[PDB]
This record gives structure tokens, sequence and C-alpha cells, in this order.
């Protein structure tokens, strides 16, 4: 935010801090002593930009960070690692960019409590009604594989799954519920589709406001003698919105099921992304300007130039603390 | 076709700069800050525990109302001034007896 | 700034792929671990793709975000099942 | 009437704080600032309503307040001197 404020009239604008328009960059007709983009680097800083904010952006609902440090809090560590279960190591791609994931179950103590009731219930029907051969050793890996061990039977349906970046450990986000998942059977690839929406913080505050103002109604008649929607709301603050659609390779057809028991109900979702889409305000599509005037543009050149000096100087400790 | 203008931001000024420009602002009003009217409330309570039955001119009120503010924003910038030689921005009650005590109205 | 290489000798880290960093783009100063990081790059470049169908290739835009943007490509087919609109 | 040193509240110190220029503030401050306008409020009453007790008087008037004033030392223009 800090950064210079432009000088009128710019052929560009200032977007997430960079020279960006809505048209096509025309350097040719605008520039007269274009920088390079070497001279420039803004393509460098949008590539920075965009990869580190893929590592730390809002496209999943964080719920686990690492906390900034006999202090009990050091105990709670293998507690937080207890309460996941560890899980296999997969790929996505972000954009042009793409990253590297292992994951990880959080545990519905309601399906290990139903499990038990369950085995209970089938224990009492079934009482009621009453070298060595490498190739079983492969018959049961691919079983294993394809079928489900003990852990994978009782998660099998409304398990909760935890993403984490392995390039960034230190946070972890929620696999997006209200998304739809296609399993890619020939190529192994899952891709995932949703709506995200940018002051999606107003339209909860507004929906509390909303819930308040239900309750104290109901208040008021009880002392004389609810599925609530905030996208439905006819009084909803304009969402801005955007659409979002990623992709996912590497994960194994046992986690597909468990993945594709995950996720809601499809029709539901599929109508409320529909309302939001006529009530939303989509996001507009803009061109970056990678070459800037070396003498209309200095100050913002070198604005920029030292900015990434300091987040090249920054980069090197994030290895150093490894 | 209407640019959103990227993405808005909740803006939030550093901490002490909106506090300079309140500075500048009410240094250059002139008017009575006190609420007129507890003022009022405490110079009569005060007036009663001293004498019974007394009234007074609405213009005596207000000067006194005028004197206070400007006793006040003396011993204020006597204060700030102590502790800027306490080499502090907080100013601290023991400001407040310093002044009071070079002043002289404690020594 | 220029090369594949820190100032402790370490290479760096590609900001597409995080793979090691092996060459270094001297018309544009990306550094670039592989054919697939150049060649994503230059797609980024060149958004006016000179075949002269056309509108079904790779067409990377920016947006914006809380706090940074990010690389969209609008011919990205989104998951089955969008609707009409999305 | 009661508790109305309390009336003074916080923000008008800050007001007034703030005619003088300080940049930060401490909570302790307030509860200083009232006792000393309770003690000049005392003093500056009881000598105007002394003053008032000559005349053979009942209504406070601003000549007494401003004559008040001046015997603290503290001179007052505008109020029809």
């Amino acid at each position: 935010a800090s950064r210079a404020k432009l000088a009128t009239n710019r052929p560009f604008e200032i977007v997430a801090g960079l020279p960006a328009s809505v048209e096509l960059p025309n350097y040719n007709s605008s520039l007269t002593h274009p920088q390079s983009i070497k001279n420039s680097g803004v393509l460098y800083d949008s590539l920075v930009s965009s990869r580190r904010t893929w590592v730390q952006g809002e496209m999943f609902e964080l719920y686990w960070r690492r906390p900034k440090k006999e202090s009990p809090t050091s105990g709670t560590i293998p507690l937080i690692r207890d309460k996941m279960q560890k899980m296999c190591d997969c790929v996505m791609s972000g954009g042009p960019h793409t990253f590297k994931v292992r994951l990880f179950i959080l545990k519905n103590d309601k399906i290990e409590q139903k499990w038990q009731d369950e085995q209970e219930l089938k224990k009492k029907e079934k009482e009621l009604k009453r070298p060595k051969r490498k190739r079983r050793k492969n018959a049961i890996k691919e079983d294993k594989d394809m079928q489900l061990t003990a852990f994978q039977q009782k998660y099998v349906q409304g398990a909760e799954i935890i993403l984490e970046y392995l390039e960034f450990t230190h946070s972890r986000y929620y696999l997006p519920k209200k998304s739809v998942v296609e399993f890619l059977e020939d190529t192994d690839e899952i891709i995932i589709s949703w709506i995200v929406i940018h002051n999606s913080k107003e339209i909860e505050k507004f929906k509390t406001k909303k819930i308040k103002a239900k309750l104290k109604a109901d208040q008021k008649l009880n002392k004389e003698d609810v599925s609530f929607n905030p996208l439905f709301e006819a009084d909803c603050p304009t969402p801005l919105y955007t659409p979002m659609t990623m992709k996912l390779s590497g994960i194994h057809k046992r986690f597909n099921q468990i993945i594709r028991n995950s996720v809601s109900p499809m029709e539901e979702v599929v109508k409320e992304m529909e309302k939001i889409l006529q009530i939303g305000t989509r996001l507009s599509g803009y061109n970056l300007w990678y070459q800037l005037d070396g003498y209309d543009d200095e100050a913002l050149s070198e604005s920029l130039r030292f900015e990434l000096n300091e987040w090249e100087h920054a980069m090197r400790s994030r290895r150093h603390k490894r | 076709a209407p640019a959103t203008g990227g993405v808005k931001k909740p803006h939030r000024y550093r901490p002490g700069t909106v506090a300079l420009r309140e500075i500048r602002r009410y240094q250059k009003s002139t008017e009575l800050l006190i609420r007129k009217l507890p003022f009022q409330r405490l110079v009569r309570e005060i007036a009663q525990d001293f004498k019974t039955d007394l009234r007074f001119q609405s213009s005596a009120v207000m000067a006194l109302q005028e004197a206070s503010e400007a006793y006040l924003v003396g011993l204020f910038e006597d204060t700030n001034l102590c502790a800027i030689h306490a080499k502090r921005v907080t100013i601290m009650p023991k400001d407040i007896q310093l002044a009071r005590r070079i002043r002289g109205e404690r020594a | 700034p220029t090369g594949v290489f820190l100032a402790n000798g370490i290479r760096k880290k590609c900001l597409i792929t995080n793979k090691e960093c092996q060459y270094f783009d001297p018309r544009t100063g990306v550094p670039y671990s592989d054919v697939e990081a150049y060649k994503i790059i230059q797609r980024i470049q060149d958004p006016i793709s000179k075949e002269e169908d056309s509108d079904d290739q790779v067409r990377f835009k920016w947006f914006g975000f809380k706090n940074g943007g990010i690389y969209l490509d609008l011919s990205q087919r989104p998951a089955k099942g969008v609707p009409e609109g999305f | 009437l009661r508790d109305n040193i309390q009336g003074i509240t916080k923000p008008a110190i800050r007001r007034l704080a703030r005619r003088g220029g300080v940049k930060r503030i401490s909570g302790l401050i307030y509860e200083e600032t009232r006792g000393v306008l309770k003690v000049f409020l005392e003093n500056v009453i009881r000598d105007a309503v002394t003053y008032t007790e000559h005349a053979k008087r009942k209504t406070v008037t601003a000549m007494d307040v401003v004559y008040a004033l001046k015997r603290q030392g503290r001179t007052l223009y505008g109020f029809g001197g």
C-alpha cells in the first residue's frame, strides 16, 4: 500500500502494487524509451507475488498455523500431529504455477463412535445368525491400494481432509466443501472448481446482524405468547466474486472415494452458485504492462527494484532457517 | 463495463497519525470543549457544598468554564514539556505533579 | 538481479515449478528451471498467440487478490458441472 | 447531584489534552486531571462566593468570578471588565 502514488495520467494503473491495465498493453504506441523486461522486472515481481500469494492466499479456509514463538504450548505439537492422520504425497497446479502436498485427515470422532456401534451391531448379528507366496503379498498390496485398510474403512464417508504445502508447512487449510470435484480416471487428475467472494466478511457480518434481528423479533413475539442463507437474502450486499478452478494430480484410487464422499450434495451448491452468479459482481480481467519508461516511471522502476532486493534478501534466510 | 478498481482493503491509518490530525483540528478550534451541562453540574455541586441556596449568573458559569479550560490547557502543555524531558511520549501523573511543583501550586 | 545463483553459491528455486534453477533468461532476466518453465513464461508473454478454435488456446490473465495477484487461464475448462455463465 | 467528578468524562480530558498537543496519553492522567480541576474550582468558587456574600447578595455575578480570579492572579478579559 505504501508504494509510490503514481503520477497523474500514467497509461497504467497500479493493481496489487504493479502497473496494469484492463486492455492489452500497447508498448509500441505508448512508450518512447521502454526499459527492458530485464530493466523493469515487472514480470519477475508478478511471478514472485503470484507464487507467494498461492502459498498464502484465501483459496482454502485456514485452520492451523504454527504458533509464533516451560511453556506447555510445545506439548500441543504432538497433539495436533495425532489429531490428524498421515497420507501420501500429491501434486497441485495453481495457474501457471505448480505445488506439492502431502495429505492429512481430520479425525471426525462421530465416525469413530458410529464405527464402534456398527461393529457391535455386526458382531451381534453374526452371533444371532449362528518360500512364502509372494503373489499373496502382491495381492494384499494391490487390495490395500484400491480397497481400504482399517483407517480407510472407517473414514470412507464424512472424513475431513486438510491441505498443507510441502514448501511451507506452517499453514493448514480446509478443502472446500462447496466445490465441484471431477475425478479423471484416464489421467489420474482431479479438477476442483469453486466461487469465491472478496467481501465475504461483509456478507457474514450482515448475516449475523440479520440473525440477531430475527432472534429479537422471535423473542418479542414470545414475550406476548433455520437454514438462513445470506446469498438468497434480498438485502445482501453485492458480492465481489470470482469463480476459481484448479487441477489436482497424483491421487490414488482409494483416496478418490474418500474425497468423492467428502464433498457436499451437488445440486444444492449448484443452485447456490447460480444465485451467487446472478447477484455477484465478477472480478474484471486486466493486463499487466511489464515494460515501463525509464524517464517518466523512474521512481516506480527504482521502487520495484528496491522491493525486489528486499524480498530476495529475506528469501535467503528462509532456507538458512532450515 | 465498470472497473472493479482492483480489490479494496481496510485502510488502517498508522497509530497516532489521526491523533495528530485531532491535535491540529482541536488546536485550531476555539469553542469551549467541555460539555456545558455537566460542567454546570460540577460547579453547582461545589457551590452547594460551599454555601446553601446560592444562585449563578449564566455569564458567571460561562466565565468559570473558560477559565477552567485555559488553566487546564496550560497545565497540559507544561505536562507535555515535562514528559518530553523524561524522554517519554506517554504523559504520566508524575509529569503533572512535577509541573505543579515547578509552578509552585504544591511546593 | 541476474543469474541463477545466490550470493552463497546455492542454486535458486524456480518460481514456476520450485525446481532448482538451471538457466537464466538474458532478455527478461527471469531465471528458469526447465524448458517447460521457459515455455510457460513465454506464453505469459506473447498474449496474442499469432497463429495467423483460436480462442481456445491457453490465455493466462492476472487477477488481483487481497495483498497480491495470481495468473489465471480463462481457457481453463472448469470442473464438470459448472452452470451456464460460470 | 452526585458523582459529577466523573461527569467530566474521559473524552473531554482527551480533547483538552489534544489542544495541548499531547501525542500520547496514559489512563491514570484522567483521575489526576480531575483532582487538579477539583481543587482549582474549589478555590475559585470559594473566592467568588465570598466576593458575592460581601454585597448582601444571593446571585454570583460574572464580576464576582472575574475579580476572584484577579485575586488569584489569573487575569481574564472579555466579560464586561
